[PDB]
């Protein structure tokens, strides 16, 4: 029961040094460990990771092997080097989220009564989806449904710790998207932001696509039970907002009248001063 | 660049800080100020600071590993 | 320099007060043997 | 057999490692063996750390216990590699970035074991905001007396910037490898604005009537701005007036009071038009 | 099954559709609201009813077409308006 | 403080015995204060033992007998009630 | 650095002076334990971190034990 | 001296609960250990042992390790409940196996199948077929239920050897309540 | 039961400790001038989730060693002294031990 | 433009080095020598600069 | 023996100062010890 769960940027480098790692040695294309953290409130920091042997068979994807012992011997280490990390779940690349998952998510289970499994690519930006969080949660059923494995979603956000965010701003010191250039900046995010409505709007088309095709079951209870009411609020207001967006008038009078007024005057006296100033030069000269 | 040269500047006055008594002025960028301590210290004046506001005493902070009026 | 509060009997440890710092728990040097620092009397006590 | 403007990588998770083992302990000392590549005669790189629970009285030859030295190096080749270790974390919170004699002892053994081997150290106190205060150290040769000025060469290249700093010149000093930190693109990727970017909230059209207050807030002492700069207007009447105008002080109106002002309303108030008619049309 | 826009329905469509008097339409609606199933409000003077939902209920694959055309028209403006943004503005964006 | 704690401790220990405070005089004096406090630590001390005093049933037995030259100057509370309270 | 505890709080907790006039929480009592504890008992801390280790039996200044 | 490490699929089905050797059966697979790998460490001290179980798809409780209070701890909490399973069961040990330290260490694996498989027929595919570019060696150890024999298991070591091979054999002590004599003479090994 | 003793006295080896100082304005809603027993001054603010609660003109509140954080709240101390004018006794006394007034 | 980045850069540098402490003189010894007397501490034989 | 019981207050001189700003600090602080609790009567003899 998380409301939310939050990234120490030390957690996303440990990952992308992991896959580099194996991928220099591995083909199998999945780096699984078991992370740990401080399960302080509904909220969850996840602020370390270590490594454990994993390997996958291609048959039926049921075959594989975790290291338990690596498990506790790791943990224990990671103890004695600091008393506040707790294990509270595992971690893995590779977004096509395996059939071994709920198995997985079973044997660590053994570790933690309330393990969190966050998902961490290696790879895309487009998007903002650097990590989701998912948990093991087998509520059997409502409506008619039967049991399954019912793997469930928590929100994340990548978060910061004193000390590395300092770390993290000097390693960058290059880009520093801050409030700098903030008009351009504010264009660009108004950009990206469409952008991002476009793509998220792409994938339930997508969704409904495939649903309507009869591919993929439907998902009456939840999916689409939100998205008609979601439909159901676009806004239309289009009879007394005629009027109602003079308030366009209100900021337009100030943004408009009194700025160009201001910088035009303040480009005229510059432009008389520097004027005066050489032409009294240039005639003092000779 | 100087976008964030200002950020940089303004992110001094922030964070803990130890406060002291503006004791004595001398030329701008400079002055003298006492301290919580009492170990009176010779100080540099941040720039975009007030100039109406440094009475004669006041209270004034000071950057822990600077000891430099922000 | 720093005097001598108490020296626990049969335990190496030892308690001084410096003089205006604080108080504290000392191990004796090996250089020094036991029965020559008693109670009360003035050790040099090092930094560190 | 003589060192150079040698050049010493540290992977960005090693800097990370660093600095948070550094700063969880920061009124103790801490310690951490340091993993990582000799690629050749000049360039010794770190490709991750790994830190030594704190045990002893501090920093010394005590942090080398065999018994968790071993095991670690040792389960993390199972998965990873087997990087020889390199150096040491080492910390000084309030202590500039100084090496003392005790740390010289310890060094020397770290030495003595490799050839090149370097001592790392790390500020956890004064290195805040932007500033790192990571400065790399070696034990110069006991054979000091008469020699090429210290083993540092520095006739094979020139890379020196970053001459040495203040404290180390008060305590023990002449080396001070220079440090160059590797970032490879896909880590910066992530670490980036994913950070902090945003998300979807650039269509977000702020609390309107908190806008209608900010731009009456501002537009007000743009008014007594304006009534600054008008009496600043009737100055420069030949009285004295290259010096005058440049010893007037009072922020002069039109360089931190009446452009800033017209900077900031034009973005806020364009922003949030822009955001308005955006939404205007992209909703139906 | 109105079309989302003139959600503003008149006593005579809910008597007509409901075989109530007119006069109990009112209290019929209030009902409605008072168990929550609809999120309107009631109005007189002007012989109407202003509703609005937070009350879904399920579908069919027919009526998924309708939602799948919206969501189709929704992404082609989307499109539109960020290729016309990013066009125009090309000049400061970088 | 660490003194006169110190002595109305050991008095507990080694159970028997009674405790004089010669020159009571000094120790406590009328109450009057400095505006800076700084050299007002006397008066801290003579809090202190004032509070061992009232900490005190009479099921333990350490006496405390003091003389004071000069009755005048002694704190109008070291005479309360069950602080010294007999006059000799 | 010998000290001593003086408002024990438990909300299990501590709040120790030292010898250098130094008034500081402590967020965790000493390795030692809840109960070998009360208002005022000389016991060790450590010189940085100021946790509480072994306590100390009392021990009188030269001052007062010249004078029996 | 040991060239080999060890890993064992101890079963855990719910059909391990019988009288047919000894007390409640799996008792039994108990039994040999305490000699199940007592006598493979009986060998020079640097042998390797394992567990895994095959109920329930199996999981794994013990990782290869030159100790044994750990697999006596896990098999004293070994409760028979569910059907056995199989060749998945055999591909995670040798997995495991894989994952072993000092690669001088050869492989085996001593299969304590019990209740009755649902394997087809030509498992052997997966079975058997990579062992031997793997150079891997299975043991089978048939705890009664010899449904006709189970000439289906016996297809498993009949798929080894091919010249040579059959690790010691795939020995299936007769369902007479006899003991481990026959699990612990009957092993030359 | 031995380990169970010992594994949280090693853990609990970690803790640092605050410093005791007492709060005596409200600058900001983020920033809180502090002082410390010692006497030295300072000026910090709440950590993350502090109540921010009404922390009057004075207080006890532990601050960090490093960032100096407000950490958490803390009652009077009332160290033995001009500090305990209380003897609020409620109701145990009668005419039955009165002088004959 | 440039000037900006620099009188408000430098200015940054400028501001980071350890202040100075406040002291009294007493009894210029010898040329090259002085006897200053800090404020908490004692008095020091302090140097002299190249100014 | 009325429905106070709070009775006690002992005497009142600690309100002696130098200048009225203690003195007020001081009531308040005992006026506000008085609202802490049911009906409070703060005796208030012992002066000279
Ligand atoms: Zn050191």
């Amino acid at each position: 029961a998380v409301q939310k769960v939050v990234v120490h940027p030390l957690v996303l480098l440990s990952v992308v040094d992991h896959f580099n790692r194996i991928g220099k040695v591995g083909n199998q294309k999945r780096v699984v460990g078991v992370l740990l953290g401080s399960w302080q409130k509904k909220v969850l920091d996840v602020s370390n990771s270590f490594a454990v042997p994993f390997d996958e068979d291609d048959k039926d994807d049921s075959v594989w092997f975790l290291d338990h012992d690596y498990l506790e011997n790791m943990y224990g280490m990671f103890k004695k080097v600091n008393a506040r990390e707790r294990i509270v779940g595992w971690y893995h690349t590779g977004p096509k989220l395996h059939k071994n998952d709920i198995a997985i998510n079973e044997l660590m289970k053994r570790y933690c009564p309330n393990s969190v499994l966050v998902i961490i690519d290696v790879k895309p930006k487009d998007l903002g989806l650097p990590t989701e969080a998912y948990i093991s949660v087998e509520e059997v059923h409502d409506d008619g449904t039967p049991t399954s494995k019912t793997f469930e979603h928590v929100t994340s956000e990548i978060g910061a710790e004193e000390a590395e965010e300092v770390g993290v701003e000097h390693l960058l010191r290059d880009i520093k998207d801050t409030t700098v250039g903030t008009l351009s900046q504010r264009i660009t995010n108004q950009v990206h932001g469409l952008k991002g409505l476009n793509s998220k709007l792409l994938d339930i088309r997508s969704y409904l696509e495939k649903v309507a095709t009869g591919k993929l079951p439907i998902n009456h209870q939840i999916i689409y039970q939100l998205q008609d009411v979601f439909n159901l609020l676009p806004d239309v207001s289009l009879q007394e907002f005629v009027k109602a967006f003079y308030l366009k008038t209100n900021d337009q009078m100030v943004v408009v009248y009194l700025a160009s007024l201001i910088r035009s005057v303040v480009a005229l006296h510059n432009l008389i001063n520097n004027k005066i100033a050489n032409r009294d030069a240039e005639k003092k000269e000779g | 660049e100087f976008l964030h040269a200002q950020e940089e500047v303004k992110r001094i006055q922030s964070i803990p800080l130890v406060i002291g008594q503006f004791l004595e002025a001398v030329d701008q960028n400079t002055a003298i100020v006492g301290s919580t301590t009492g170990s009176n210290y010779y100080v540099r004046i941040l720039s975009t600071i007030d100039r109406e506001l440094l009475k004669p005493n006041a209270s004034v902070a000071l950057h822990k590993h600077s000891n430099a009026l922000v | 320099c720093t005097k001598i509060i108490n020296a626990d009997s049969e335990d190496p440890k030892y308690i001084i007060n410096v003089k205006q710092f604080a108080k504290f728990v000392v191990d004796l040097s090996d250089q020094v043997a036991p029965t020559d620092i008693e109670e009360g009397m003035r050790v040099g006590v090092d930094r560190n | 057999a003589v060192d150079t403007a040698e050049q010493v990588y540290i992977s960005s998770l090693a800097l990370l490692k660093m600095l948070k083992h550094g700063r969880a302990g920061v009124p103790m000392e801490v310690m951490g063996l340091m993993l990582g590549e000799f690629v050749d005669d000049y360039t010794v790189r770190v490709i991750d750390v790994f830190a030594m629970p704190q045990s002893g009285t501090g920093v010394s030859v005590e942090a080398v216990d065999p018994v968790f030295q071993a095991k670690m190096l040792d389960m993390l080749k199972q998965t990873g590699r087997p990087e020889m270790v390199v150096g040491w974390y080492h910390s000084h919170p309030g202590f500039g970035c100084w090496l003392s004699g005790v740390d010289i002892n310890t060094q020397q053994s770290f030495e003595a074991l490799s050839e090149r081997a370097v001592a790392v150290v790390v500020d956890p106190i004064q290195s805040v905001k932007g500033k790192v205060v990571i400065d790399a150290f070696r034990l110069i040769n006991a054979n000091m007396m008469v020699l090429g000025h210290e083993p540092r060469q520095t006739t094979s290249n020139l890379g020196h910037l970053n001459k040495p700093s203040i404290q180390a010149l008060i305590h023990g000093l002449n080396y001070s490898i220079t440090i160059n930190y590797r970032k490879n693109e896909l880590e910066q990727k992530m670490l980036l604005n994913l950070h902090k970017k945003s998300w979807m909230e650039g269509l977000t059209l702020q609390d309107y009537s908190e806008h209608c207050k900010h731009n009456e807030s501002v537009v007000k002492e743009m008014l007594e701005l304006a009534k600054n700069y008008n009496k600043a207007v009737e100055e420069e009447d030949k009285m004295t007036p290259e010096q005058l105008a440049i010893k007037n002080v009072g922020k002069q109106d039109p360089k931190r009071h009446l452009e800033e002002h017209v900077d900031v309303l034009m973005t806020s108030n364009i922003v949030q038009c822009l955001a308005a008619m955006l939404d205007t049309v992209v909703f139906k | 099954t109105r079309p989302a826009n003139h959600r503003q329905l008149t006593f005579e469509e809910i008597a007509k559709s409901a075989k109530i008097t007119v006069n109990e339409v009112e209290l019929l609606v209030m009902k409605a609201l008072s168990v929550g199933l609809v999120k309107g409000s009631i109005d007189e003077v002007d012989k109407r009813v202003h509703m609005t939902w937070v009350q879904p209920r399920v579908l069919d694959l027919q009526q998924i077409k309708g939602m799948k055309d919206r969501l189709e028209f929704w992404c082609t403006d989307v499109k539109s308006m960020e290729m016309l943004v990013e066009h125009q503005a090309h000049d400061i964006l970088t | 403080a660490k003194l006169v704690r110190d002595a109305f401790a050991l008095a507990k220990e080694k159970a028997p015995s009674i405790i004089f405070i010669d020159e009571l005089d000094a120790i406590g004096t009328k109450r009057f204060d400095s505006e800076k406090a700084g050299d007002r630590e006397v008066q801290r001390t003579m809090l202190e033992l004032l509070n061992q005093l009232d900490g005190f049933q009479p099921n333990t037995q350490v006496k405390v007998i003091a003389a004071t030259n000069r009755v005048d100057i002694l704190d109008p509370a070291l005479l309360r009630s069950g602080r010294l309270d007999r006059k000799i | 650095l010998v000290s001593n505890v003086i408002e024990l709080l438990d909300v299990k907790c501590a709040v120790i002076k030292t010898s250098t006039r130094q008034t500081y929480f402590l967020p965790v009592i000493g390795l030692v334990d809840a109960e070998k504890l009360k208002p005022g008992d000389l016991v060790g801390v450590n010189k940085d971190s100021y946790l509480i280790l072994e306590t100390l039996p009392t021990e009188y200044d030269s001052r007062v034990k010249a004078m029996e | 001296m040991v060239l080999e490490s060890t890993m064992v699929c101890v079963d855990n089905s719910e059909y391990m609960r019988n009288g047919d050797f000894l007390p409640t059966r799996l008792q039994a697979q108990q039994d040999a250990v305490n000699i199940v790998c007592h006598s493979k460490t009986r060998s020079n001290p640097e042998n390797n042992v394992g567990l895994i179980t095959l109920a329930n798809d199996c999981e794994v409780l013990t990782t290869l390790t030159p100790d044994t209070g750990r697999i006596l701890s896990k098999l004293h909490t070994v409760q028979p409940k569910g059907k056995i399973t199989f060749c998945t069961g055999i591909r995670v040990a040798h997995l495991a196996l894989k994952h072993r330290q000092g690669k001088n260490h050869k492989m085996r694996i001593i299969a304590f199948v019990g209740s009755p498989v649902e394997d087809n027929e030509k498992d052997l595919v997966k079975l058997a077929k990579r062992l031997k570019k793997e150079k891997v060696n299975v043991d089978i150890i048939n705890f009664g239920e010899e449904e006709v024999n189970t000439e289906k298991l016996t297809a498993f070591v009949n798929t080894l050897n091919g010249k040579d091979g059959t690790g010691s054999h795939l020995v299936t002590v007769p369902p007479g309540p006899s003991l481990a004599d026959a699990l612990i003479s009957s092993p030359i090994l | 039961k031995q380990y169970e003793k010992s594994e949280n006295d090693l853990k609990a080896l970690q803790s640092v400790g605050q410093i005791v100082g007492e709060v005596l304005k409200q600058l900001t809603e983020e920033k809180f001038i502090v002082k410390a027993t010692n006497g030295p001054r300072y000026v910090v603010g709440c950590r993350r989730q502090l109540d921010k609660s009404k922390l009057k003109p004075g207080t006890r509140v532990a601050l960090d060693m490093t960032t100096l954080t407000i950490m958490r709240y803390l009652p009077r101390e009332v160290d033995p002294l001009v500090y305990n004018m209380s003897h609020e006794d409620p109701g145990n006394v009668s005419y039955s031990e009165i002088g004959g007034l | 433009l440039n000037a900006k980045v620099r009188l408000l850069r430098e200015e940054l540098q400028l501001l980071q080095e350890q202040g100075s402490y406040v002291g009294e003189v007493v009894r210029a010894m010898d040329k090259k020598k002085v006897l200053v007397k800090v404020h908490p501490e004692g008095k020091f034989v302090v140097d002299v600069d190249k100014n | 023996s009325q429905l106070d019981c709070n009775f006690l207050k002992v005497v009142s001189s600690s309100i002696v100062d130098k200048y009225i700003g203690e003195s007020a600090r001081l009531i308040r602080e005992m006026f506000n010890y008085a609202r802490d609790h049911q009906p409070c009567i703060i005796f208030m003899d012992e002066i000279d």
